[PDB]
């Protein structure tokens, strides 16, 4: 479901000028995240049992 | 680390994109005016008193 163009779309920034990847209501955490390698920031919305 | 930014910055009118986030810059100038070509500035963070 999350390939990385959707990434890609949902690339953005926040409040500390840092590239956020703004993840709502997940099921986990996708490896395509992990893919993106010029991330600055991490954003994880109530997705719990996440490893 | 820039504490203040020199007028002399300004007396140039070409600048487009002034980067000047996340600094110590005390206070923007008013001379930043005197700029015309400046289509965008990054001003979040920093120590910026007032616009």
């Amino acid at each position: 479901e999350w390939t990385p163009d959707k990434l890609r779309q949902k690339l953005q920034t926040n409040a500390h000028n840092r590239l956020e990847l703004p993840l709502i209501m997940l099921s986990g955490l996708p490896d395509t995240v992990f893919e993106i390698t010029e991330l600055q920031s991490l954003k994880l919305e109530i997705i719990k049992n996440v490893m | 680390r820039i504490e203040a930014l020199p007028p002399e910055l300004f007396q140039c009118r070409k600048l487009r994109a002034l980067h000047l986030g996340n600094n110590v810059l005390q206070s923007l100038p008013s001379r930043v005016g005197e700029l015309t070509n400046l289509t965008q500035i990054e001003l979040r963070g920093n120590r910026l008193e007032c616009l």
